[PDB]
């Protein structure tokens, strides 16, 4: 099986800028007899099926704008866009069409650059309604931050807690180009009632210190 | 135009028969290879294998040798992939795709079928209001949507009339059921004087729940 | 036909 490596897996861009996305393969895709390289490129947008951009490393599929350009040879390939447009904000992955089984890269996601923004952190205790049913979910929203990289940690009465933490992230905002994250610590009511102090802790580039929201059960 | 028509979503019970359909039109069904392609949640694409509908010859990826069975119904020009012994590991989007004529890349794709493998019963959501226990110019309110099955749920605020300042997060798997949350950010001077209610529609359980967010006592 | 234009003829049906 031929292995396809696309690094890095995301790029932050201004519109109008040239971007170059890399694809390496574990075996040369060059055919010596015809001197052609057997790599395809695809564009995918969330909730949509992939779209053919390039085949034989550098041939644009008809209908594909000429700002899209494929290049390289052997094990090293690049997809460039000369002026990145808003509609070009998508996932792009390579596929060797050299030998079966066909194989794809993990893709490179193209994202919009914007000023660093600190997350807005809100922590919410369990509602009385959940409690009477033997469940205690503590919710933490970390909203409208940039860049996307964030680490959230929970503390119960001083101790880090990992079991029962479930996290969810939004794709970049089409309005303000920020990212948002939801972190939920789910305990039994029995464990929730035995502790006082609940803290949600954010590590983000925008701060030297944890961004922290906590409540006491009293 | 070439068309490859796949269903939006199939729910398949463990140790049961995932038979996925790909209806072809606008081209000679019997002339070209049809591939199946796997996309696990944000994990990149896996080629499962391909079948030639002229005679039903199947070349599989070695990875899917004991897992995938490919067949063809020439009279309904439809391609079937069947997954044996399916687990939650096989929950993914499954695309069918056509080679660009005789060339081993994909000009034409189906919309894909979201396959969920699970033994969960249809369960409506529990909706919990998230209200603030501190003063600022803005205030964030929420809804925790917990223990529903299957996907999807639809969340609006004030029946769609609040849309700015809304973050509805993708669902996570919790206890073989789905949990999800939604935050809304409004001016502090306006809450709770102007009411804020989250609406959660779960079509599969034929259920909708509304929770008005009231201040904590 | 069943032939596929892979770079090599091994397992191409060509």
């Amino acid at each position: 099986d031929i292995v396809m490596t696309q690094s890095p897996s995301s790029l932050a861009l201004s519109v109008g800028q040239k971007v170059t996305m890399n694809c390496k393969s574990s075996q040369s895709l060059l055919n010596s007899d015809n001197q052609k390289n057997y790599l395809a490129w695809y564009q995918q947008k969330p909730g949509q099926s992939p779209k053919l951009l390039i085949y034989f490393a550098s041939t644009r599929e008809s209908g594909v704008p000429d700002r899209f350009m494929g290049s390289g040879s052997g094990t090293d390939f690049n997809l460039s866009i000369s002026s990145v447009q808003p509609e070009d904000l998508a996932d792009y992955f390579c596929q060797q069409h050299y030998s079966p089984p066909l194989s794809f890269g993990a893709g490179t996601r193209l994202e919009l650059k914007r000023a660093d923004a600190a997350p807005t952190v809100s922590i919410f205790p369990p509602s009385s309604e959940q409690l009477t049913s033997g469940g205690a979910s503590v919710v933490c929203f970390l909203n409208n931050f940039y860049p996307k990289d964030i680490n959230v940690k929970w503390k119960i009465d001083g101790s880090e807690r990992q079991n029962g933490v479930l996290n969810s992230w939004t794709d970049q905002d089409s309005k303000d180009s920020t990212y948002s994250m939801s972190s939920t610590l789910t305990l039994t009511k029995d464990e929730y009632e035995r502790h006082n102090s609940y803290t949600c802790e954010a590590t983000h580039k925008t701060s030297t210190s944890p961004i922290v929201k906590s409540f006491n059960r009293n | 135009q070439v068309q490859l028509q796949q269903p939006g979503a199939e729910l398949v019970r463990p140790g049961s028969s995932v038979k996925l359909s790909c209806r072809a039109s606008g081209y000679t069904f019997t002339s070209y290879w049809v591939s199946w392609v796997q996309q696990r949640p944000g994990q990149g694409l896996e080629w499962i294998g391909m079948i030639h509908p002229s005679d039903g010859e199947a070349r599989l990826n070695q990875k899917f040798k004991d897992k995938a069975t490919l067949t063809v119904d020439k009279s309904s020009t439809t391609v079937y992939m069947q997954l044996s012994s399916p687990t939650s590991e096989d929950s993914a989007v499954y695309y069918c795709a056509l080679f660009d004529g005789y060339y081993p890349w994909f000009a034409s794709w189906g919309q894909g079928t979201l396959v969920t493998v699970s033994a969960a019963k249809t369960t409506p959501p529990s909706v919990y209001p998230l209200a603030p226990g501190q003063t600022n110019s803005m205030v964030t309110l929420g809804c925790l949507v917990k223990g529903y099955f299957p996907e999807p749920v639809t969340v609006t605020w004030n029946s769609g009339s609040l849309s700015s300042g809304v973050h509805t997060f993708p669902a996570v798997l919790q206890s073989d059921l789905y949990t999800l949350s939604s935050s809304v950010t409004v001016p502090s001077s306006t809450w709770p004087s102007e009411t804020v209610t989250c609406n959660v529609a779960h079509p599969a359980s034929s259920t909708k729940v509304d929770k008005k967010i009231v201040p904590r006592d | 036909q069943k032939c596929v234009f892979f770079a090599e003829d091994v397992g191409s049906n060509c």
